């Protein structure tokens, strides 16, 4: 019944690990220019889920979803420590809006089957998820071909979602 | 009228 | 055990009845005439419960045709409101955006997805699959 | 005295609603279809229920309920006369009587309840004079509204002068099973249209036994008036002094006199018939039609109905003259003959059938009532004599009858 | 949205407006809440269009109540429009002016109506008298201090009767809101004044000047006479209600006549042939004129004593005609008439209608007791309707033979040995305990009077009190009738009576009864077995002090009802 | 020949039921000529037009010889209309649906399961129980196959052949041995449902029935850790139908056990936590989890977390649970009889709910609240919610205020005052089956009249209109009142007890027609009875019988007459019957 994004960086397997909830599959995934929906029926709560992908021409087109907009999922990529820099650049790009703010905040730490991703600890760090005033934040660590981390993430999110046992 | 209106609205 | 189902409009007007006990036509227009004044008459936080003769009985306002059983006063009330939404879900599964006009013309389905859902008063099938599948199975065979 | 006049609908929402007193608060007409269905369930649907101190007195119509509330003693037959003359004048002003009357010309209706009722009291009731200063195509009121004859405004005026008369038999009877006659009287009633020109004034003659009692007459042929309601326009007093129907007449169509006499001549048409009514089987209507008045009228398109079972079914009729629609709707027949004269038995011979399982409950014994129509014949055989038409200009208008035999309730009790 | 229909109200073109206040009053025609749009459209209320002030009448007379602070910005408006050459906007604001009912506004309103009394016109004079009782139901004594009851009864020696007709229409509403404090009853000069306002009124004022006679007594037979030689041909009209209310003042000033003189049966006779003709009306005006012929019946049974054949109900009848017909039957079941009513009757069992069919039981009951020429018909009619054996139609016979047997326990001794057999399995406990009347009252010509109690005997707890009392005596009578056959049956009940039951007075009756069998048995035949009385019967004819008092009210609610006024009015 | 929409279209173009009837009678009369032409080709619609009528309630008992040609037909959609028509025109009462049993019993033998469903399906819905006799070795042997559509629909049959015939479930015992690990859920719900009404009637089947407790233990505990199911699945739950359906077959089984209630002590342990009271079904799940706790002999320690769920369940706002907890609440009134007093203030609370059901179960829950303890502050709560209750409450409030005080009265003074300030306070609403009651636990009392009778005579002496209590009143002044008119045969100082008003208000009481009859038997009774408790003012009620011997009623004129025979011939045998009655329980 509530919708959520997928955005961040390109090529960091947000839309891998989407059909990954969708269907249960790796599929062949081009780096995403246009967007993505589809919809997961987890725990009787329709997960409406809203890709936008991370090319540089369309991340200032974000903000024609950014009106009514109630969640968010900003999907790291672990491995690219010279480009999270400019996620992170991104990131507070997109948090600096007095429209976004509903949207809470959920960090897949993705690709985590290298020794070079870093922990779910070091990316807050990297990031400075602390310092987030009025973002109910989550980081959780994802992987796609396997699929770990990603129901985790869900369930914190239908935790967000409802206000009820 | 009022009738037209599905019950569970999927 | 439900005892009777019954399916009446805002105005009144008796849109579907069911007897799984077998009392005569004098009394089924009482007793349905009764029950559809009681419901008719009560608010909007009454919890859809009413103690009628014996009866924890069980009605849920959906729309502004009004939806009505009773199960035995031994058992679990909540569980009767889910038989009826669990049902509202074939309808809209078999019809297609369950209309108005959808119960009134084509009533005789909804009949027969009563009866591939509950013989006796009890639940027969739980899937939500097996039992649309298996109706739209047997008007595969027409 | 009703303090507020009210119209529903079939439901029990507000048609139209008219305050007068402030006695009857607006919201308690909402009980009034509870309280309909609740003494209707319970056999006591009377014209006038009760809600605690506030009454509710109502005449029905098809799709209306004139509901005409009250809290203290109200004069009750004042209320429903009332609100049969509200259904008069509505039905000379809207010829169909709906709801799309009601909720779209509702221009001129509140005025109307405005202008017929004050504080509960009918002031002025008559529809032509009404018409003449209520339109919904405003001068001052006419005097004829505040006239002692309110009936006839001056200034009327034709170019003929016409006086037609409709003398309208009806004969009532209630024949039982055994054959014999349980009541033969007959309501007679005069209804007349009068183009004429100006104030006139006019005495109808006609063969009274009590008149040509009063004159000496008394042995010729002459009608028993056993009793006589006259409309407002005739002079009573004159009536109670010398039988003398003085009236300056209403302008149109008016219903002058409605009598009242019982009469020992046998009935027009009598009805015979056997039903041998076998068990899940049939039925048979063996049915006989024989006329007992004179061989030279003829009843114009009768329509003998007999009551048939509810769940007869496969209809057969064996007639002899005049054509049977079986209606099931109403559950009988119509056993229609158009030219039926008199002195002649025409024979109908019905058959049915009957599902073999029989019925949860009973469906009752209604008798038969036939649909018969005679021109130029009375039964009671009373005749017009004259009409003297009085003009201060003076003149020769045409006082023109015809004789006219209807039914009333032309019943007959079945087996 | 109900500022837009401001913002219309609020412009100054004509049409604008006019479309405004329709859309006002229509949606007071559906009830929507439109009494917040009061103080604007007060303002769009002095017009010259004629229709367009009606509308805002109507809207200020269904929300009077509604702003009662706001409705004093119209009394200028009143008093202007009070000064109009046009009668029909005069009378217009006067007929608003006392329908509006807020005490804050009706002190002004004196001077204008006063005028608009003294005005040229009959009709806002006619106009202005009905507003006098407006006023006076709205405020009683402020009308008395402006003195409004001596003009109204100048309005009574007004010419042109209607102005007259509705001035006696407002006083009979006045004095009946008086204490009857300076009685406003006529010299009969006056009521000859109003005899001549009679033949010239309205058929409405007609009425309302036959209400003022309610409230006179003539004291003369002269006078008497006099006035209701014009009384009677009152009766020859076609509205009932003129009829009725002529009916009401000659039943009040019948009183008054000698009957030794021929005037007294002149209008005997010249009055049963009116109400014979009353009942071939319009079936609501029926269902009164019904309960009024009931009221005159039981006032005077000879006026209709000869005309039973009117009375019989026909198939279109309703059941509030269909009901009240059986009742005048039964106040007019004579000796002569006996056949065509029991055949009647005997084809009113023959109905669907279950309460018309139990009425009619109670009616061939009720004529049994009525005469005891017919009382053997009645039983040979009654016993051939239980041959139909239809349950309800046994259920109400068996109660009404038992209360034929209660009057007359005569020459019925062979009648009981059919009823022996009467479908036993009968359910309704008021005529299952009749049933055991009949059985043990009768228990020397039924000689299987106790096997057929050992069916009432098995289920015996929990029938009733009446049923299992019934039973209490009719053991002990059948039992002092026979001694030997059920000397283990009295036993029996006497022990279900006063050890298990708690049933109290079957408990205390069947205590006396056990101490009476063995204290004295035989003595039973003079104590339980005494010579019982004629049993006075309930007779329903209404007290004639009562009765007189509903001689002054027919055609009132206390006139169906049968009642005295104040038992139901507040 | 119409359609069957076409008359559906025809009656919703009617406006008024005086015509609709006409619109019914004409397409009634064109389908019973239909009839009389044998049509088997439009007696599909025909027949459907006439189901159309009756679901409305329009005349149609004719069209069943239709209905049965229509299931002794051959095509499909021919017998699926003539099987909802006899589901719907025929029932066991109609006396023409023993017809049923041939066509019924070769479409049991049918080779569809579709055409064998609705065998099952009429069968299971209105067969009676001389079908039952006539079609149950047929409805067993459609659960000796293993089609999961007919087996599903077999086993509800055998529940109704069960509910028709009781002594028929002896046959139904080996056809339902080890059918308990069917996949099928749907098959398994009416499985668990037979499986809790073969327990339900018969003793000797629990036996046969609690030993596959732990069987159904791991099938519930199957059915708990399942997280997710596409199918059967409403709020997050695989099946919770068939879940609540096992939790009652625990409920009912190890009621009186302890091995089998401890054998099903973990999972309830599980439930209780494993559920989730957001929704209305998890609410459901955890509410039959705490009936199932409370009706087995469990762990207390279990019943602790079960009142802490039940606790939690008056806090909820919505109705649906307060609802819920109220009937907990009253389901563990002797299970618990403790811990559930301490809910009292909440219980109290729910008195003052908008809602019939809730002020009824409140109401109740109130009456059956009481020990002796709580005697004295809750029923002036009570009768104050009397005093505060709507005509429909006074009854069963009438009653229960009774029914709580013959039980747990602290004193009978006070006992009889309660009773009073009822019996004023309610008058003409309490039944008239507790009126022998009051007279039996007052006439148990013996030293208290004085106190009793006065006060009778105090409340009485202003209303007669309270038709039970002047039931009580004529008895008490006929039996009592040489306590209440005491030591005065002749006139003395001016005592209120007067004994000539005290006769003169059961004679109004017979004058006035706000009177039963037995209101004037119970009077005569007592003008009887105080013929020999009063030797004060005699010959007074002598003439009341002499000049009551013409009355209306039968048994008050035999009562009449039987009584002036002995007060004017038989005066020497009246003191000698008139003890006083002697004292029943
Ligand atoms: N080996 C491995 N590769 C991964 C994993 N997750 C993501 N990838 C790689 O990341 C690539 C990203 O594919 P996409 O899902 O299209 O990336 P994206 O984040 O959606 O970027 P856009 O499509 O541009 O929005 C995939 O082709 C994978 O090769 C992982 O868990 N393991
Ligand atoms: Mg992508």
């Amino acid at each position: 019944e509530m919708r959520i994004l997928m955005v961040g960086l390109d090529a960091a397997g947000k839309t891998t690990i989407l059909y990954k909830l969708k269907l249960g599959e790796i599929v062949t995934t081009i780096p995403t220019i246009g967007f993505n929906v589809e919809t997961v029926e987890y725990k009787n709560i329709s997960f409406t889920v809203w890709d936008v992908g991370g090319l540089d021409k369309i991340r200032p087109l974000w903000r024609h979803y950014f009106q009514n907009t109630q969640g968010l999922i900003f999907v790291v990529d672990s491995n690219d420590r010279e480009r999270v820099n400019e996620a992170r650049e991104e990131l507070m790009r997109m948090l600096a809006e007095d429209e976004l703010r509903d949207a809470v905040l959920l960090v897949f730490a993705n690709k985590q089957d290298l020794p070079n991703a870093m922990n779910a600890a070091e990316i807050t760090d990297k990031l400075g998820l602390h310092s987030l005033r009025h973002r109910n934040w989550y980081i959780q660590a994802t992987c796609a071909t396997s699929g770990d981390g990603l129901y985790e993430g869900l369930d914190w999110l239908s935790n967000q979602l409802r206000n009820q046992k | 009228k009022g009738e037209n209106t599905s019950a569970a609205h999927p | 055990m439900i005892h009777f189902i019954l399916l009446f409009s805002r105005q009144g007007k008796l849109r579907l009845q069911k007897w799984y006990i077998t009392l005569p036509d004098k009394e089924r227009k009482k007793i349905t005439r009764e029950i559809v004044q009681i419901i008719l008459s009560r608010g909007h936080r009454t919890s859809s419960f009413v103690d009628w003769k014996e009866l924890k009985l069980v009605y849920k306002r959906y729309a502004s045709l009004y939806f009505c059983c009773a199960i035995e006063n031994q058992d679990n009330e909540l569980l009767t409101l889910e038989i009826v939404h669990r049902y509202v879900e074939l309808l809209d599964k078999y019809f297609g955006n369950v209309c108005e006009l959808d119960i009134i013309f084509n009533f005789e389905k909804a009949y027969f997805i009563l009866d591939e859902f509950i013989i006796g008063g009890e639940i027969q099938e739980t899937s939500k699959k097996i039992a649309v599948k298996a109706i739209e199975d047997s008007d595969m065979l027409q | 005295s009703a303090s507020a006049v009210y119209v529903l609908d079939l439901k029990g929402k507000v048609l139209i609603c008219r305050n007068y007193r402030g006695d009857v608060d607006m919201s308690e007409v909402e009980h009034f279809m509870p309280i309909l269905m609740e003494k209707e369930e319970e056999g006591m649907l009377s014209p006038i229920l009760a809600h605690g101190g506030v009454r509710f007195m109502w005449i029905k119509h098809n799709n209306l309920y004139l509901v005409a509330t009250s809290k203290k003693n109200a004069c009750v037959s004042l209320v429903f006369s009332f609100l049969y003359k509200v259904v008069q004048v509505f039905s000379e002003y809207f010829k169909e009587l709906e709801e799309e009357s009601i909720r779209d010309n509702f221009v001129i209706i509140y005025e109307l309840l405005d202008e017929l009722m004050d504080f509960g009291y009918p002031q002025t009731t008559d529809s032509k004079i009404l018409q003449e200063y209520i339109t919904q195509e405003a001068p001052r009121p006419p005097a004829t509204v505040t006239n002692a004859v309110s009936w006839r405004s001056e200034g009327i005026k034709y170019r003929k002068n016409e006086v037609f008369l409709d003398v309208i038999e009806a004969v009532n009877l209630l024949v039982s099973a055994n054959g014999n006659v349980l009541r033969s009287e007959i309501v007679g009633s005069i209804k007349m249209r009068v183009f004429l020109s100006g104030m006139p004034e006019l005495r109808l003659g006609l063969n009274d036994k009590v008149l040509f009692d009063n004159t000496g007459r008394g042995k010729s042929k002459s009608v028993e008036l056993e009793d006589v309601k006259f409309h407002q326009c005739v002079r009573l007093s004159r009536f109670e002094n010398d039988r003398t129907i003085s009236f300056i007449p209403p302008d149109g169509e008016f219903e002058l006199m409605s009598y009242r006499l019982n009469t020992h001549v046998k009935p027009l048409i009598w009805i015979e018939s056997v039903i041998e009514k076998h068990s899940h089987s049939r039925i048979e209507y063996m049915v006989k039609a024989k006329s007992q008045f004179k061989r030279r009228s003829t009843a114009n398109n009768v329509e003998i109905h007999i009551p048939v079972p509810n769940d007869a079914d496969s209809p057969k009729f064996k007639t002899t003259v005049g054509s049977v629609k079986w209606v099931p709707e109403n559950s009988e027949i119509v056993w229609s003959v158009k030219s039926f004269p008199g002195g002649k038995e025409y024979l109908m011979r019905a058959h049915f059938g009957l599902p073999s399982v029989e019925a949860e409950d009973k469906e009752g014994k209604p008798p038969i009532s036939v649909k018969f129509e005679i021109p130029y014949f009375t039964t009671s055989g009373i005749q017009v004599r004259y009409l003297k038409i009085i003009e201060k200009s003076g003149y020769q208008a045409l006082p023109w009858v015809r004789y006219i035999t209807q039914n009333g309730d032309y019943q007959l009790r079945t087996q | 949205e109900i500022f837009e229909l401001k913002a219309e109200l609020n412009s100054d073109k004509k049409e604008k407006k006019k479309e405004a206040v329709k859309k006002v009053i229509a949606s007071m025609t559906v009830g929507k809440d439109v009494s917040a749009l009061f103080p604007d459209v007060v303002n769009c209320m002095q017009t010259d269009n004629l229709e367009l002030k009606k509308l805002v009448y109507l809207y200020l007379m269904n929300y009077a109540k509604s702003q009662p602070d706001m409705a004093i910005m119209a009394v200028n408006t009143f008093v202007k429009d009070c000064e109009d050459p046009n009668p029909l906007i005069r009378a217009l604001a006067v007929r608003t002016m006392g329908c509006i009912r807020v005490d804050k506004i009706t002190e002004y309103l004196c001077e204008p109506l006063r005028k608009c009394l003294k005005d040229e016109d009959p009709y806002v004079r006619k106009t202005a008298a009905v507003c006098v009782a407006k006023l006076h139901d709205i405020n009683a004594q402020l009308v008395e201090d402006q003195g409004f009851l001596d003009t109204l009864k100048d309005l009574i020696s007004d010419s042109n009767p209607m102005v007259v007709a509705n001035a006696v229409a407002a006083l009979s509403e006045i004095a009946e809101s008086h204490p009857s404090s300076n009685l406003l009853d006529l010299n009969p000069q006056s009521i000859n004044k109003l005899l001549t306002a009679l033949n010239e009124c309205t058929e409405w004022g007609q009425i309302f000047i036959l209400d003022c006679l309610a409230n006179y007594m003539p004291k003369d037979d002269r006078e008497a006479q006099s006035i209701c030689e014009r009384v009677t041909p009152r009766l020859s009209h076609a509205n009932s209600a003129v009829v009725l209310s002529a009916v009401k003042v000659l039943m009040k000033f019948m009183e008054m006549l000698s009957k030794d003189l021929d005037y007294y049966g002149t209008l005997l006779k010249k009055l049963a042939p009116p109400l014979v003709t009353l009942l071939s009306a319009e079936p609501e005006l029926q269902y009164v004129a019904l309960r009024n012929i009931n009221l005159i019946v039981q006032k005077r049974p000879e006026i209709l004593k000869h005309e039973m054949k009117v009375f019989f109900v026909k198939y279109n009848d309703p059941i509030y005609v269909k009901l009240e017909k059986l009742d005048i039957m039964i106040r007019l079941a004579s000796q002569a008439n006996i056949a065509q009513v029991l055949a009647e009757l005997r084809e009113y069992a023959t109905e669907v209608d279950v309460d018309f069919v139990r009425k009619a039981v109670r009616a061939i009951g009720r004529c049994a007791i009525k005469v005891e020429q017919s009382a053997e018909r009645c039983v040979s009619t009654l016993l051939d309707l239980i041959q139909t054996k239809v349950n309800y139609v046994v259920q109400e016979a068996i109660v009404v033979i038992k209360d034929i047997f209660r009057k007359y326990p005569n020459k019925y001794e062979s009648v009981i040995a059919t009823l022996c057999e009467n479908l036993d399995s009968l359910d309704e406990p008021e005529a299952r305990a009749a049933m055991i009347w009949i059985v043990g009252e009768y228990a020397e010509r039924i000689d299987n009077a106790d096997e057929l109690l050992e069916s009432f005997l098995e289920g015996f707890h929990d029938k009733s009190t009446q049923v299992q009392l019934q039973l209490l005596t009719a053991i002990v009578k059948l039992f002092l009738k026979k001694p030997t056959e059920t000397q283990e049956l009295v036993q029996q009940v006497l022990s279900l009576a006063t050890q298990d039951s708690d049933n109290p007075d079957l408990r205390d009756r069947g205590y006396i009864y056990w101490r009476l069998l063995s204290t004295d048995p035989v003595a039973a035949k003079e104590v339980v077995l005494a010579e019982k009385p004629l049993i006075s019967e309930e007779t329903d004819l209404i007290e004639p002090t009562l009765l007189d008092e509903l001689i002054c009210y027919i055609g009132t609610l206390a006139s169906v009802y049968h009642k005295p006024p104040s038992a139901f009015v507040e | 020949p119409i359609r069957l929409r076409e008359l559906i279209r025809t009656i919703r173009t009617a406006r008024t039921q005086a015509e609709e009837r006409e619109m019914i009678q004409k397409e009634c009369a064109a389908i019973r000529s239909s009839f009389r032409e044998e049509d088997n080709t439009y007696r599909c619609r025909n027949v459907a037009k006439l189901l159309y009528m009756h679901m409305l309630g329009y005349p149609a008992h004719f069209g069943q010889l239709e209905c049965l040609k229509l299931i002794a037909s051959q095509k499909f959609t021919d017998k699926r209309i003539g099987y909802l028509g006899a589901m719907l025109l025929l029932d066991e009462r109609q006396d023409v649906h023993l017809l049923m049993t041939n066509c019924i019993k070769n479409d049991l033998n049918h080779s569809t399961q579709f055409v064998q469903g609705l065998a099952l399906c009429t069968l299971g819905c209105m067969g009676s129980s001389e079908m039952c006799r006539d079609l149950a070795g047929e409805v067993e042997k459609l659960l000796k196959t293993s089609n999961s559509y007919l087996r599903k629909k077999a086993a509800l049959c055998a529940v109704h052949v069960i509910r028709k015939v009781p002594e028929l479930m002896e046959m139904f015992l080996p056809a339902t041995k080890n059918l308990l690990n069917e996949k099928n859920h749907g098959v398994l719900h009416t499985s668990v449902v037979l499986l809790t009404e073969m327990c339900e009637r018969s003793p000797d089947m629990l036996a046969h029935f609690r030993k596959l407790v732990p069987q159904l233990v791991r099938i519930l505990k199957n059915l708990i850790m399942s997280g997710y199911s596409p199918e059967h699945d409403v709020s997050g739950i695989s099946d919770p139908f068939l879940q609540v359906r096992i939790l009652r077959l625990l409920r009912i089984l190890g009621r009186n056990d302890d091995d089998s209630s401890e054998a099903m002590n973990d999972i309830l342990a599980q439930v209780a936590t494993n559920t989730e009271t957001s929704k209305n079904v998890g609410n459901a799940i955890l509410y039959e989890t705490v009936l199932t706790i409370m009706d087995i002999k469990s762990e207390s320690g279990l019943r602790v977390l079960a009142i802490n769920i039940l606790g939690r369940f008056l806090l909820n706002n919505d109705k649906n649970i307060r609802y819920v907890a109220l009937t907990s609440l009253l389901k563990t009134v002797q299970t618990d009889h403790n811990a559930v007093q301490r809910h009292r203030s909440t219980i109290v609370d729910c008195l003052k709910d908008l809602d019939v059901s809730i002020k009824r179960r409140a109401m109740e829950l109130s009456f059956a609240l009481v020990n002796g303890n709580n005697i004295r502050g809750m029923m002036k709560e009570l009768l104050y919610f009397l005093d505060s209750c709507e005509p429909e409450f006074k009854a069963d409030c009438a009653s229960g205020i009774f029914l709580a005080a013959e039980k747990y009265a602290p004193s009978k003074r006070w006992h009889i005052d309660t009773i009073m300030r009822v019996l004023t306070t309610a008058g003409s609403y309490v039944r008239d089956d507790a009126v022998p009651n009051l007279i039996q636990l007052i006439t148990n009392s013996v030293e208290m009249h004085a106190y009793t009778v006065q006060r009778l005579y105090k409340a009485i002496l202003g209303d007669y209109s309270q038709q039970p209590l002047v039931q009580v009143a004529a008895w008490c002044i006929g039996e009592y009142g040489d306590l209440l008119v005491s030591g005065q045969c002749e006139e003395e100082e001016p005592i209120q007890v007067t004994e000539d008003e005290v006769l003169d208000i059961l004679e109004s009481v017979l004058i006035s027609n706000m009177s039963t009859s037995v209101t004037r038997g119970y009077a005569l009774t007592a003008i009887m009875k105080l013929s020999t408790r009063f030797t004060c003012t005699v010959n007074r009620i002598k003439k009341v019988v002499s000049i009551y011997g013409s009355s209306i009623d039968v048994e008050l004129q035999q009562r009449a007459v039987e009584y002036n025979a002995l007060f004017k011939k038989y005066d020497h045998m009246r003191s000698a019957l008139l003890e006083r009655m002697p004292v029943m329980e």
